[PDB]
């Protein structure tokens, strides 16, 4: 249920769960909060409202490989998620080596709406190392997947059969570390306009990004990974692919004379998180408040 | 002819100069306001860093990424006069406080 | 306390009081003046 | 009593470009020419020129 056009019938069973994992968002170190769009302070501490999680609520693998059938179930809830007003999403690198020769390849992220080819979707691929980030028309298969690289599977990774180049809004690419251990991104959109965080290492997340569409975002998927993949019949491996949701909440963010983030407090856990934000410092004095 | 997403940029991009401060306009990365520029060395800023902003939610630095070059903005001068007027007198005598 | 004072005086001028902004050079400046009236009037009822 | 202040002129304009240029000087500069009979077509979208 992610397009509605027909682009290979082959190789699609009926049935083959999200693992909800025991661990928690930590805080006041730096996990979980991002950097400005692009303003820098320096040697303060700012009480920032934004899009961040609550208090640490259990994340779900929404990763999905395949060796050589598909899945109808896949391609629905509860894999295919409603993005309400955010998600900040972990993912863990898979680095394989072969011929003495290292890579590193994961999931494909792709936001908006149904959206056969009326409206824009914001597609996050990754390739080698280098992440292209595109807004388009493109047009979403009935079922869609990608293909690996390195060690190549049987099929063809084929999500788009735009033959001609349609229009679009953002395309760019970057380039993250390619012997990293985890991902993180975040995502959310407000008044309008979708914006974007990624980092590659580093407790804190960096600017990617802001694009004016006008309209309202509907659903988020990851597309399968059909591959040599995950599947530890002949090498070990082991992909998380975590994702969480957002919600507006003010934090008490610190910066030191060099403009990393040491630590972040929330505003609404504790007892003694509402007395720091209201004295805005981390270390209040002594007195008796409401 | 004026619709789909190519464009020219030949309409915007016409200075593309910056003066040593004499309080002028601006209207960089979406925020506009009025001051004057002054050069002054930066090493804080990043690749995704290009604006300099207080607690109070103001700006303070620039960086240029035409010419990879760091500015700090001054506020214009906005001030009054004192003047002192006797009974029958021609001009009063004029006072700029500071 | 003076100091205090002062400072909450001058951050007034940063909030909308309902208005789309709060620098009048992006507001007169992007919409009409028919519509940006109330804007001004409701900005300088705030300040007032 | 008040003063002049004057309205400024000559404002700076600074935008970062969401996509990227076409380059057709680079293409129309080929270090090949085409033949009258081959007449090669090259199509650009989505970018500034
Ligand atoms: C937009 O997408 C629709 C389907 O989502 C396309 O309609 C298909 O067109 C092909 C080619 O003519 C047909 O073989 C299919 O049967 C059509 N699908 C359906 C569901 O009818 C359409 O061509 C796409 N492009 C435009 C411009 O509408
Ligand atoms: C972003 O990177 C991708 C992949 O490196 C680029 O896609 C390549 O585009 C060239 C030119 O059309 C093709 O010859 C290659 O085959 C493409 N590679 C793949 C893997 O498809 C893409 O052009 C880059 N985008 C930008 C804006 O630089
Ligand atoms: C970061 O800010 C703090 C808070 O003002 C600075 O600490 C003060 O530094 C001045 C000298 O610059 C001293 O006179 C004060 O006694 C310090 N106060 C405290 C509570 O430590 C600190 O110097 C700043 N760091 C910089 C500018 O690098
Ligand atoms: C401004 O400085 C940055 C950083 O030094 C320059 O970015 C470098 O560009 C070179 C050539 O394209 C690359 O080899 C480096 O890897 C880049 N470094 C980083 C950190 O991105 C940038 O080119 C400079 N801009 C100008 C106009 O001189
Ligand atoms: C990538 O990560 C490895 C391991 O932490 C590190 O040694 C290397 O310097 C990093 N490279 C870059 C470009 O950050
Ligand atoms: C684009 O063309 C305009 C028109 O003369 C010119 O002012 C501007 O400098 C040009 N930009 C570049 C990057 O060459």
């Amino acid at each position: 249920v992610i397009g509605d056009f027909n682009c290979t019938n082959s190789f699609i069973n009926d049935y083959n769960i999200p693992r909800i994992s025991e661990d928690v968002v930590d805080v006041s170190l730096g996990l979980g909060t991002y950097y400005v769009l692009n303003r820098v302070y320096l040697n303060t501490t700012l009480l920032f409202t934004g899009y961040f999680p609550k208090s640490g609520a259990n994340f779900r693998d929404l990763a999905l490989k395949g060796s050589i059938y598909l899945s109808t179930l896949w391609y629905k809830p509860p894999f295919l998620s409603d993005f309400n007003n955010g998600i900040f999403s972990k993912v863990k690198n898979t680095k394989l080596y072969v011929n003495n020769t290292l890579y590193s390849e994961f999931s494909t992220i792709v936001i908006g709406s149904v959206f056969v080819n009326t409206s824009y979707t914001i597609v996050v691929q990754p390739h080698n190392g280098i992440l292209e980030i595109t807004a388009c028309q493109y047009t979403m298969c009935e079922y869609p997947h990608t293909v690996c690289k390195s060690k190549g599977s049987i099929r063809n990774e084929s999500w788009h059969i735009d033959s001609s180049e349609p229009l679009c809004l953002f395309k760019k690419n970057f380039t993250y570390n390619v012997s990293a251990d985890w991902l993180y991104f975040h995502f959310y959109q407000e008044r309008g306009v979708f914006y974007a965080y990624y980092a590659d290492v580093g407790m804190p997340t960096t600017f990617l990004f802001s694009l004016y569409l006008g309209t309202i975002l509907s659903h988020y998927y990851v597309m399968p990974l059909t591959c040599n993949a995950i599947s530890s019949n002949t090498d070990n491996e082991t992909l998380e692919y975590w994702v969480t949701p957002l919600s507006r909440r003010q934090y008490l963010l610190n910066f030191d004379e060099h403009g990393v983030i040491t630590n972040a407090v929330d505003c609404s856990s504790s007892f003694l998180s509402e007395i720091q934000c209201k004295t805005q410092s981390f270390a209040p004095n002594t007195g008796v408040y409401d | 002819i004026n619709s789909g997403t190519t464009c020219s940029n030949d309409l915007l991009y016409s200075n593309t100069e910056i003066s040593t401060g004499v309080c002028v306009n601006y209207d960089l990365y979406g925020i506009t306001g009025q001051g004057i520029f002054k050069e002054v060395s930066a090493a804080y800023y990043n690749n995704w860093q290009n604006l300099l902003y207080d607690s109070n939610g103001n700006i303070i630095g620039f960086k240029d990424f035409l010419t990879n070059k760091t500015y700090t903005i001054l506020p214009c001068y906005s001030g009054r006069v004192s003047a002192a007027f006797y009974q029958n007198s021609s001009s009063p005598a004029l006072l700029y406080r500071n | 306390a003076n100091a205090q004072a002062l400072n909450s005086l001058l951050q007034q001028l940063f909030n909308k009081f309902g208005a789309i902004s709060s620098s009048l050079q992006e507001i007169l400046s992007r919409l009409d003046p028919p519509e940006a009236q109330v804007q001004i009037d409701r900005l300088i009822n705030g300040r007032l | 009593l008040s003063g002049f202040t004057v309205k400024p002129v000559a404002t700076v304009y600074r935008r970062i470009p969401n996509l990227p240029d076409c380059d057709i000087d680079n293409w129309l500069n080929n270090v090949s020419v085409p033949s009258p009979l081959n007449w090669e077509r090259r199509i650009f979208s989505n970018c500034n020129f």
